[PDB]
Formats: C-alpha cells, sequence, structure tokens
C-alpha cells in the first residue's frame, strides 16, 4: 500500500534489467505511472510513463528503444526494463505519480553497470600518534579503501558516537571506491576510552570493527 | 489492439458513424488510420499536460477527463482510459459531440492533414461492411 | 523539448531573509512545474501547473512566470528551505532543468585542519595513504595544497566535501595523498596546507617520520 520499487542493481554492460514499483492502494488501474532517470552532477532526464489498464505508454524522445514498460494488474506491479545497459545507464530511477488526486514518487533503485567485481574493503584506522594539540579535542578517523560496488555503512562506536561523526562521501578511483569517516571526543576519552568504528559493506557480507589504538 | 480497416469499418457502421453530419464511413475510418494506425490504446502527449486517447485521439483538455490536464473542460462527461477501450462505444459516443460543435471533422488535425479533400471513400472500397 | 536554464547554480540565504530562483524556457511552455530535493530522498513535488502549492508545500512559498521566465519565490527564508530546486516543463516530451541549490548562510568558520600517517596496517599492503580531514568551515571554498618534503605537489589526490552538515551549517572536507609504500619511504615531510577566506595566511599541518 505504497508507491514501492527494487533494490539496488548492479550489471554487465550489454544486458538488460526490470525495476519494479509495487504501486499499491489506488485503482491501480486508473493512474499513470512515471519514470525518472537521476544522473547525480547532471540531475533528472523523464523516461516515460504507462496507463496500467490499457497498457498504453508514452516514452521519451531519447529513451524510446532503450526503455519498455508493463504492467501486470494482478500484484499491482508496473516494470521497468532498460536494454543494453552501458556504463552512462549508471543511476536512480524513481517512479512517481502526477495527477490531480497523488503526486507521491517512489524511493529509488540504484543502478551501477559494470563489470568490475564485488571486491570487500580494507578499514584502516586513523591515529594521532603526535597528538598536537589544536584544542583539547581529539579526532580520529577510518579509512575505507577498495570497495565495489556502492554503498557501506560506517558507524562509530556501534551506533553510540553520533554526535561528532563526518562519513565523507565515497570517491572512485581505480574502479574502486574510497571513504573516510570522522569521530571527535574530547582528548580525555581517547585513549582511555575506546572508539571503535563498524564498517559493513553489504554486498559482500563483509562486517569490520577496527579499534582505534594509539 | 489495432483493429483492422473492414473490422472497424464494419462497427462504426454498426455505430451509426455513416453520414454523421455529412461524414461518410470514409472519413471516420480514414481518421482512424492517420490519427492512431487503428490501435485502439494509441496515447501521445502534446504542448500543455494534455495526452490524445484512442483511435480517434481525443483531447484531454476540451473532451474527456484524466485527471492531470490543467483547462479540463471534459465535455464528452467522460474518464479518457474509457477511451482506451477494444470496443468503440465510448469513443463513437464522444465523437458525435466532438464532430456536433459546429467544425465538422476540422477538429482532427490528421483528418484534416490527410483525408480532407481526397477520395475518402477509397478506405472501404473492397471492404465488406 | 525545450531547455530549461536555471539561475543561479548554487544561491544562499540567511533565515527570515527572501529567495528567488529563476528558470528560463528556450520555447514558451504553457505551465510550469517545481519539485524539490533534500539530500537522501527522492523529489517531491512544490509548485505545480505553474503557482499551485503541492499539498503540505508551506504558504511562505509561491511561483509565478509565463511562456521564458518562471520563478520560486519564498518570503521567509526558512531553515528548511535548503534545497535543491528544479523546474520541468511537463510537456511532450518533459525536461527537467539543472537546478538552484539553496545554502542557509552562518558566519565565515575557520576550518580545523587534521593528518594522520599511513597506517601499518596499510604499509603492509604496499601503500600509504597519507588523510587530512578539514572540519567544519563556512564559505564552502577552501584550496588544499600538498607539500611532499618541502615543496612540491601530487597529481593522485582524492578530495570530498560533505554536504552543508545541518545541526549547524558547515562544510568538511577530506584530501588524500596515496603514495606507493616505497615512494613514501624515500620522503620525510608531508603537509597539508589550507587556504580560507577566515585567514590571511594558510593552516598548515605536517608530519615527517617516514624514516627514522
Amino acid at each position: 500500500v505504497q508507491l514501492q520499487q527494487s533494490g539496488a542493481e548492479l550489471m554487465k554492460p550489454g544486458a538488460s534489467v526490470k525495476i519494479s514499483c509495487k504501486a499499491s492502494g489506488y485503482t491501480f488501474s486508473d493512474y499513470w505511472i512515471e519514470w525518472v532517470k537521476q544522473r547525480p552532477g547532471h540531475g533528472l532526464e523523464w523516461i516515460g510513463e504507462i496507463l496500467p489498464g490499457s497498457g498504453s505508454t508514452n516514452y521519451h524522445e531519447r529513451f524510446k528503444g532503450k526503455a519498455t514498460f508493463t504492467a501486470d494488474t494482478s500484484s499491482s506491479t508496473a516494470y521497468m526494463q532498460l536494454n543494453s545497459l552501458t556504463s552512462e545507464d549508471s543511476g536512480v530511477y524513481y517512479c512517481l505519480h502526477g495527477n490531480y488526486d497523488f503526486d507521491g514518487w517512489g524511493q529509488g533503485t540504484t543502478l551501477t553497470v559494470s563489470s568490475a567485481k564485488t571486491t570487500p574493503p580494507s578499514v584502516y584506522p586513523l591515529a594521532p600518534g603526535s597528538a598536537a594539540q589544536t584544542n583539547s579535542m581529539v579526532t580520529l578517523g577510518c579509512l575505507v579503501k577498495g570497495y565495489f560496488p556502492e554503498p557501506v555503512t560506517v558507524t562509530w562506536n556501534s551506533g553510540s558516537l553520533s554526535s561528532g561523526v563526518h562519513t565523507f562521501p565515497a570517491v572512485l578511483q581505480s574502479d574502486l571506491y574510497t571513504l573516510s569517516s570522522s569521530v571527535t571526543v574530547p582528548s580525555s576519552p581517547r585513549p582511555s576510552e575506546t572508539v571503535t568504528c563498524n564498517v559493513a559493506h553489504p554486498a559482500s557480507s563483509t562486517k569490520v570493527d577496527k579499534k582505534i589504538v594509539p | 489492439k489495432v483493429f483492422g480497416r473492414c473490422e472497424l469499418a464494419a462497427a462504426m457502421k454498426r455505430h451509426g458513424l455513416d453520414n454523421y453530419r455529412g461524414y461518410s464511413l470514409g472519413n471516420w475510418v480514414c481518421a482512424a488510420k492517420f490519427e492512431s494506425n487503428f490501435n485502439s490504446q494509441a496515447t501521445n502527449r502534446n504542448t500543455d499536460g494534455s495526452t490524445d486517447y484512442g483511435v480517434l485521439q481525443i483531447n484531454s483538455r476540451w473532451w474527456c477527463n484524466d485527471g492531470k490536464t490543467p483547462g479540463s473542460r471534459n465535455l464528452c462527461n467522460i474518464p479518457c482510459s474509457a477511451l482506451l477501450s477494444s470496443d468503440i462505444t465510448a469513443t463513437v459516443n464522444c465523437a458525435k459531440k466532438i464532430v456536433s460543435d459546429g467544425n465538422g471533422m476540422n477538429a482532427w488535425v490528421a483528418w484534416r492533414n490527410r483525408c480532407k479533400g481526397t477520395d475518402v471513400q477509397a478506405w472501404i472500397r473492397g471492404c465488406r461492411l | 523539448d525545450i531547455v530549461l536554464t536555471q539561475s543561479p547554480a548554487i544561491m544562499s540565504a540567511s533565515p527570515g531573509e527572501k529567495v528567488t530562483m529563476t528558470c528560463s524556457a528556450s520555447s514558451s511552455v504553457n505551465y510550469m512545474y517545481w519539485y524539490q530535493q533534500k539530500s537522501g530522498t527522492s523529489p517531491k513535488r512544490w509548485i505545480y501547473d505553474t503557482s499551485k502549492l503541492a499539498s503540505g508545500v508551506p504558504v511562505r512559498f509561491s511561483g509565478s512566470g509565463s511562456g521564458t521566465s518562471y520563478s520560486l519565490t519564498i518570503s521567509s527564508m526558512e531553515t528548511e528551505d535548503a534545497a535543491t530546486y528544479y523546474c520541468q516543463q511537463w510537456g511532450r516530451n518533459p525536461t527537467f532543468g539543472g537546478g538552484t541549490k539553496l545554502e542557509i548562510k552562518r558566519a565565515d568558520a575557520a576550518p580545523t585542519v587534521s593528518i594522520f600517517p599511513p597506517s601499518s596496517e596499510q604499509l603492509t599492503s604496499g601503500g600509504a595513504s597519507v588523510v587530512c580531514f578539514l572540519n567544519n568551515f563556512y564559505p564552502k571554498d577552501i584550496n588544499v595544497k600538498w607539500k611532499i618534503d618541502g615543496s612540491e605537489r601530487q597529481n593522485g589526490v582524492l578530495n570530498s566535501w560533505t554536504d552543508q552538515d545541518s545541526k549547524d551549517s558547515t562544510y568538511s572536507m577530506s584530501s588524500t595523498l596515496t603514495l606507493t609504500k616505497d615512494e613514501y619511504e624515500r620522503h620525510n615531510s608531508y603537509t597539508c596546507e589550507a587556504t580560507h577566506k577566515t585567514s590571511t595566511s594558510p593552516i598548515v599541518k605536517s608530519f615527517n617520520r617516514n624514516e627514522c
């Protein structure tokens, strides 16, 4: 009873993929569901739309042939198919409503098209050593390096250490991402009380907790 | 569903479109070829938030209602999805009140562009009806 | 069809003050639509049919224009009005505009820089990354230069900024020098020097013993 979509995709170039949108709660038959594409940095592109009841579809000039829509009236699902995926198809695909009774979008499905391999990350503690007081505030982080694909969930002190955290967004370098996350406590916890950073890269079932030792 | 000439022309004959105002079945089937290629579920979007619906590409601004067009007058008092049925009744009915508004079949851009001033009776030449 | 250009691309305002975003269509359009997107969520329809607010847009926003020029105007800027706003001509084939970023203003804060030497553990992989966090600064702009042993630079640096915090409105940058382990031990001093508006002279942070 929501406009729900499928999880994130990772796909070889050249293959096709299908995104659901389990649009549930109203008379599905009756309203157009649109589809939008977001490439971060460039923003939004409108793909096209489909009226569940009749199977009528409208597509933007650019996506005719790259995209096909279907809807299955009995599960109240609508699907988009991307044909012949390339690198420039990586993005977030949104399904949405835009009529006068509702206008809710769904949350998005990210899609990475890559030949690259799921690399688990390495997690390197960042600890100061030569604590030359900026102030009586120690910052220490975690460098999580070499994973593929996104995302990772670094956490500090298993959740508790929320204030003063800073996870920076991953950067892609050699067909792999790198991330850093900071924590800042007064210089009276570290080293006395211990700070752990809990990294999880779901796509390669890794859990890691490095402790920051001086 | 893409209809096929005489199947459509037989159902439109049936629905009284023959010589409705001064338009013979040649025109009715002609429009439906050049508007939609006989595909009942044909849709097309326009420059103003409006879509055209079905066989006879009825505009959601003045003629039917689809609940996302501005300036919606909905003069046929019908949901535009009713116009996407494989049985031409709500399309025929709204076509009657379009051809009645003092303009004849001019309301149809493709009829005007590809069927006006030609031998429209050609469209059923050789057809059973 | 039409190309929508938005001006400006990044913009700032304090709470209490008036905001006007502009969107320009390369062709005349019949109606314009505005969508707002906060980081971490799907966009939300904000103004539809040129002036009508969607269900849940507070009354402080209004939009207008015709043909070529439209606009979204906020009279009191409230903190929660910081997002990207996007315009769309929802025509035969819809296009979106580039966006306009709305950041909230505050006083020019100086960054707290910090460098971390390569960890033992990463040195046993055969690489060395020297990390520098410059935390909590306003304005967003900050140039960060690297000095391996005295003056130099480097080409394999990897920066990353955060979004404006929210439990303040600060920016924070990470700069990384990845060196191969023997290019690392073939040196000594590593310096992170930051240039921010808030200071005449660069903030630097250095260390030295790759050697002993």
